[PDB]
C-alpha cells in the first residue's frame, strides 16, 4: 500500500515532521528576496513583535536588525523623494509598505530594555531617525526647500509617528 | 529521410531519460534556484569561487560540483545523501566540498526532511494548462550526417486531474480503476 | 625512410579507435550504466544526458473549467546540422583586423548561432 | 493518492551499510522486466513506487537503513575582514588507520589557506559518516591531519620562476586495478590543473568517477616531492628523457596510460 | 646540410598528405594555411614566441599542430582525443591541451564527426525535466513558472 510501512519509518521525531521551524522560515523568507517571501515573513514578525517580543529580541538573535536595515534605508530615498508624485508603480509601493513594516517592527521591539540597548548602539538607524525629524522640522517651520505633496501625506503621517516612538526610548540614552 | 532521422532521435532520447519516481519537495524561499542557472544569493553566499583569486576555484568548477550533489539528491531523495560519498565521488578540496553542500543543505535544496503525509494540497494561480519544459537536446545522440535541421520533439506526456494528483506524481492511466 | 611519420600517426588513429570501442563496449553495450556504491545511484555518459533547460512553454486546454495539467518535455536543436564549437568565447580583440570580410561574416554568423541557440 | 501513501523524506543512511559489504567494492573500510539492470534511475517504474523493491539494492537500502539526524554546521559564519585571499595551499592527506577489527584507508586534498574548516570538525563528520563515533578515533585523526599539515606546509608554498620540465609516472591502484601512466609535466604554466589532467584522462579511457579524485591527488603529491628536491638544490635541469625523433620536442616521445587488473 | 633536412620533412608531410582523408573545412577558418602561422595563433597562443624555454618553440608548435591536423583527416568521422596526441608528441602537457582546444575552436579538428565517438564523462542522470513540489507555510503546493 505504501513503502512508509517499514519499520524504519516507525521512528521519526516531532521536530521535523513539519519540515522547518517558524524563525527560521521567516529569517530565510527575509533572506531570499522574493516579495511573496518578504511580504508573508514581515507580517509574521510584525504579529510577533507585538504578541510576543520576547522571542525575537535582538540581542538572543543577532544579525537580525541588520535585514530590517536593508528594508529601511531605500525608505529614507524615497522619503528624502516623497516631495512630488513618486510612486507611480506597483515594485515603489511595495518597498514604501515593506520600509513601513519594518520600522514599526522596529518600534515595537526598542519598547524593551534589551533591544533598545542593542539600537542606540547603531550609527545608521540614529541617523535615520535625524533625517525624518529634520525633514518633520523643514514642514513645521514651512520652509520653502522641501514641501510635502498632500497626496503622499498619508505615508508621511504615519512615519512621523513611528519615528517619534524611537526618538523616546533612546532619548534616555542621550 | 528526415522523419526517420527524428524517429529514432525521439528513441534514444527516451530510452536514456531519466524517469522520475518520486515526488521533490523543496521549501517555498527555494523558489528563486534554477539547475543551469547561477544566482545572485550563491554568488554571495559563495564569494571565493567568483572573485578571480584562485585557479583551482572557477564557476565552472562550482556549477559542475552542485549540478552533480542536486542530481545525486534528486535521483533518491529519501537517503541523505552524506558528505563522504560527495567527496569520493568529487575531485575538489574538503573545504570547498564541505561549503557547499551546506550551502545546498540549508537552503532546502538538499536533505529537507519532512513527512509529508502531514500536510494538504493547495492549488497556486498558475494551473490548468499544458507545461512544456524545453530542455536542450543531448550529444551523442544527434544523427550522423555525412539545408536547416530544426528539431522541436516531444518525448514523454503526463497528465493529472488535481493538484495532489501532480504532488502524488499519480497519472491518469493508472489511477483510473487502480482497486 | 619516408614511413615514419605515417605509422606513427596511423598508430594514434588505431589507439583512439581502441579507446572509442572499448568505452562503448564497457559503458552502453555490456551494461547500459554503471551503478555506483557510494551514492547508490547510476552512471551513465553525460553525452546521453542534457545539459540545460531552455525555458518553458505554456498554453491552455480546449475547454474552460477544463481543470487538468499536461506536464511534458521537449528537445530543441535549432540548426541540427551545423555544429558549435567555442567560437562565442574568443574576444574580438583577437581575429579582427587580420580576416577576409567573409570570414568576417562568418566568424559573426557561428557567434550568433550558438548564442541564438542558447535561447527557446 | 492519499496523504499517507507518500514516502518521508531524506531520513534514512544506508551508507555504512554498503561500506562494509565485499559485493560492494569499496577500497575503503574493509575487513515491463530488468534486463541485465541494477538501479531503476533509466527504467520507468509505471507510476507505483513499490515497483522499486525489484531491486535487490534498493531493498537492502530499506531493510538495513538507520534513521539519521542532520549535520548542524556553523551555519558558515564566514569571517570579519579574513580570507586574504591567496590562490591556495593544496596539500594531499593520507589515512591509515587500524580501529578495533577495522582498517581505514582514505585520501583526500586539504587547502591550508582556507581557515574556514578545522581538523576536528572534518573528524567529527567523517567518523559519523562511517557510524564510528569514538573520541578516540576522532583525536587520532585530527592530530594525523595536523601532523601532515605542518610537514608539507612551507614547501607548497614555493612559487616556482624558472621553466622545469619533468618526466612523471603515475601509478594509482584502487583496490585490485592499477593505473600507470608517463608524461613530461612543466612546473611553471599554471593553465593546466591536474584536475582538468584527471578528468581528461577518465574521460577518454572510460573509467569510473572514483578515478579523478584519486589521480589528481597523487599526481600533487609527486610534484611536491619534487619541490623539495628543486629547494635543495638536488634536482638537475640538463636533460629529460623524451623520445624524440633525432632535435628535441618531436613525435615520439614516451608510452601511454594503462589499466590493469593485478593479483599476487 | 640543413636543407637537407628539410627537404627530407618536407617529402615526409608530402607522403602523409598524399595518404589522409579529404574534410571540409568550415568557411570562419578558411584563413588558415598548413604552412604558415597567421598572426591569429601567435595572439591566441602566446608563450611559443617570447623565448620563454628551451622547449617551446615556433617550429616545434607548427610540427606539432600539423602532426594533430594530420592524424585527424586520416580519420575524419572519429573525435580525436588528447591521451593519442600525448601518447605521440614530445611536450608539456599543458601545451598540447592549448593547441588541442585552439584547433577544435576553429572546427579544424572535431567540426564533422559521429558524435557517438565523442568522450564524456560518467556522472549521474540529468533531473531537470523532474516535478518539484514546494512546501508553503500552508500546505505543499505544485511548483510551476507563470
Amino acid at each position: 500500500y505504501s513503502l512508509a510501512n517499514f519499520n524504519v519509518f516507525q521512528s521519526l521525531p516531532k521536530e521535523t515532521a513539519r519540515g522547518v521551524d517558524d524563525l527560521t522560515r521567516m529569517e530565510m523568507a527575509l533572506l531570499s528576496g522574493i516579495p511573496e517571501e518578504i511580504k508573508w515573513s514581515l507580517k509574521k514578525y510584525l504579529t510577533y513583535s507585538n504578541k510576543a517580543p520576547y522571542m525575537i529580541s535582538l540581542r538572543t538573535l543577532p544579525d537580525l536588525l541588520p535585514l530590517f536595515k536593508t528594508f529601511i534605508l531605500p525608505l529614507e530615498r524615497i522619503v528624502e523623494g516623497l516631495n512630488k508624485s513618486s510612486i507611480c508603480d506597483s515594485k515603489a509601493m511595495d518597498s514604501l509598505q515593506m520600509g513601513l513594516n519594518a520600522l514599526l517592527i522596529l518600534r515595537n521591539l526598542a519598547q524593551d530594555t534589551d533591544s533598545v540597548q542593542i539600537l542606540v548602539k547603531d550609527r545608521e538607524i540614529k541617523s535615520f531617525i535625524l533625517f525624518i525629524l529634520k525633514k518633520f522640522q523643514c514642514v513645521a517651520t514651512g520652509d520653502n526647500k522641501w514641501q510635502l505633496y498632500e497626496g503622499n501625506a498619508t505615508f508621511f503621517n504615519e512615519l512621523t509617528h513611528y519615528t517619534l516612538d524611537l526618538m523616546e526610548a533612546i532619548s534616555s540614552y542621550i | 529521410n528526415y522523419e526517420q532521422e527524428a524517429q529514432k532521435l525521439e528513441e534514444k532520447a527516451l530510452r536514456f531519460l531519466a524517469k522520475q519516481t518520486h515526488p521533490v519537495i523543496i521549501p517555498s524561499f527555494a523558489s528563486w534556484f534554477d539547475i543551469s542557472k547561477i544566482h545572485e544569493i550563491e554568488k554571495r553566499s559563495n564569494p571565493d569561487f567568483f572573485n578571480d583569486s584562485s585557479r583551482f576555484k572557477t564557476p565552472k568548477a562550482y556549477k559542475d560540483t552542485r549540478n552533480f550533489i542536486i542530481n545525486t539528491y534528486r535521483l533518491s531523495p529519501y537517503e541523505y545523501l552524506t558528505i563522504t560519498a560527495v567527496r569520493r565521488n568529487v575531485a575538489m578540496d574538503v573545504a570547498s566540498i564541505v561549503k557547499i553542500h551546506a550551502f545546498l543543505e540549508k537552503w532546502g535544496l538538499i536533505n529537507y526532511q519532512i513527512d509529508p503525509r502531514t500536510k494538504p494540497s493547495l492549488i497556486g494561480p498558475s494551473f490548468t494548462g499544458h507545461f512544456q519544459v524545453v530542455l536542450d537536446t543531448p550529444q551523442g545522440l544527434k544523427p550522423f550526417l555525412p539545408k536547416e535541421f530544426p528539431v522541436n520533439l516531444t518525448i514523454k506526456k503526463n497528465v493529472y486531474d488535481s493538484a495532489q494528483d501532480f504532488n502524488a506524481l499519480q497519472d491518469e492511466s493508472r489511477n483510473s480503476r487502480q482497486i | 625512410s619516408t614511413n615514419w611519420l605515417y605509422q606513427h600517426s596511423a598508430a594514434c588513429s588505431r589507439f583512439n579507435s581502441d579507446l572509442f570501442y572499448d568505452r562503448v563496449k564497457v559503458l552502453l553495450v555490456d551494461q547500459q550504466g554503471l551503478r555506483d556504491a557510494y551514492t547508490n545511484i547510476l552512471h551513465i555518459p553525460e553525452s546521453t544526458q542534457s545539459t540545460t533547460v531552455l525555458g518553458w512553454r505554456r498554453s491552455k486546454n480546449d475547454s474552460p473549467s477544463d481543470t487538468s495539467i499536461v506536464y511534458e518535455t521537449v528537445i530543441h536543436d535549432n540548426d541540427l546540422n551545423k555544429p558549435k564549437t567555442g567560437l562565442s568565447e574568443i574576444p574580438k580583440e583577437i581575429y579582427e583586423d587580420v580576416v577576409d570580410e567573409d570570414v568576417l561574416r562568418a566568424i559573426t554568423e557561428q557567434q550568433n548561432f550558438e548564442k541564438c541557440n542558447e535561447y527557446i | 493518492s492519499h496523504q499517507n501513501q507518500l514516502i518521508p523524506q531524506a531520513y534514512i543512511s544506508n551508507f555504512h551499510n554498503r561500506l562494509t559489504n565485499e559485493d560492494d567494492g569499496i577500497p575503503i573500510f574493509t575487513m515491463q522486466d530488468i534486463g541485465n539492470a541494477v538501479l531503476p534511475d533509466l527504467q520507468d517504474q509505471h507510476h507505483n513506487p513499490f515497483n522499486i523493491l525489484r531491486y535487490p539494492k534498493i531493498r537492502d537500502t530499506f531493510i538495513n537503513g538507520k534513521v539519521v539526524s542532520p549535520y548542524r554546521l556553523n551555519t558558515d559564519q564566514e569571517t570579519k575582514a579574513n580570507a586574504n585571499s591567496g590562490e591556495a595551499i593544496m596539500i594531499p592527506i593520507t589515512l591509515d588507520i587500524e580501529h578495533m577489527g577495522h582498517t581505514i584507508k582514505d585520501q583526500f586534498l586539504w587547502n591550508y589557506n582556507d581557515d574556514s574548516i578545522s581538523p576536528e570538525e572534518f573528524a567529527s563528520i567523517y567518523c559519523k559518516d562511517l557510524d564510528m563515533t569514538s573520541a578516540t578515533l576522532q583525536t587520532q585523526i585530527a592530530n594525523i591531519i595536523k601532523e601532515q599539515l605542518k610537514d608539507l606546509e612551507n614547501i607548497a608554498a614555493t612559487e616556482i620562476m624558472s621553466d622545469l620540465h619533468v618526466i612523471i609516472n603515475l601509478t594509482c591502484n584502487l583496490q585490485d586495478r592499477f593505473f600507470e601512466d608517463n608524461f613530461q609535466w612543466n612546473l611553471n604554466d599554471k593553465s593546466l590543473t591536474p584536475e582538468r589532467f584527471a578528468t581528461s584522462i577518465v574521460q577518454d579511457l572510460g573509467l569510473t568517477r572514483e578515478f579523478i579524485p584519486l589521480i589528481s591527488q597523487s599526481l600533487h603529491e609527486t610534484i611536491l616531492k619534487i619541490k623539495k628536491d628543486w629547494v635543495d638544490g638536488h634536482l638537475i635541469q640538463d636533460h629529460v628523457p623524451n623520445d624524440a625523433a633525432f632535435d628535441i620536442d618531436e613525435l615520439g616521445s614516451n608510452w601511454c596510460p594503462r589499466v590493469e587488473i593485478l593479483t599476487k | 646540410y640543413e636543407q637537407e633536412a628539410q627537404k627530407l620533412e618536407e617529402k615526409a608531410l608530402r607522403f602523409l598528405a598524399k595518404q589522409t582523408h579529404p574534410v571540409i573545412i568550415p568557411s570562419f577558418a578558411s584563413w588558415f594555411d598548413i604552412s604558415k602561422i597567421h598572426e591569429i595563433e601567435k595572439r591566441s597562443n602566446p608563450d611559443f614566441f617570447n623565448d620563454s624555454s628551451r622547449f617551446k618553440t615556433p617550429k616545434a608548435y607548427k610540427d606539432t599542430r600539423n602532426f594533430i591536423i594530420n592524424t585527424y583527416r586520416l580519420s575524419p568521422y572519429e573525435y580525436l582525443t588528447i591521451t593519442a596526441v600525448r601518447r605521440n608528441v614530445a611536450m608539456d602537457v599543458a601545451s598540447i591541451v592549448k593547441i588541442h582546444a585552439f584547433l577544435e575552436k576553429w572546427g579544424l579538428i572535431n567540426y564533422q564527426i559521429d558524435p557517438r565517438t565523442k568522450p564524456s564523462l560518467i556522472g549521474p542522470s540529468f533531473t531537470g525535466h523532474f516535478q518539484v513540489v514546494l512546501d508553503t507555510p500552508q500546505g505543499l503546493k505544485p511548483f510551476l513558472p507563470e
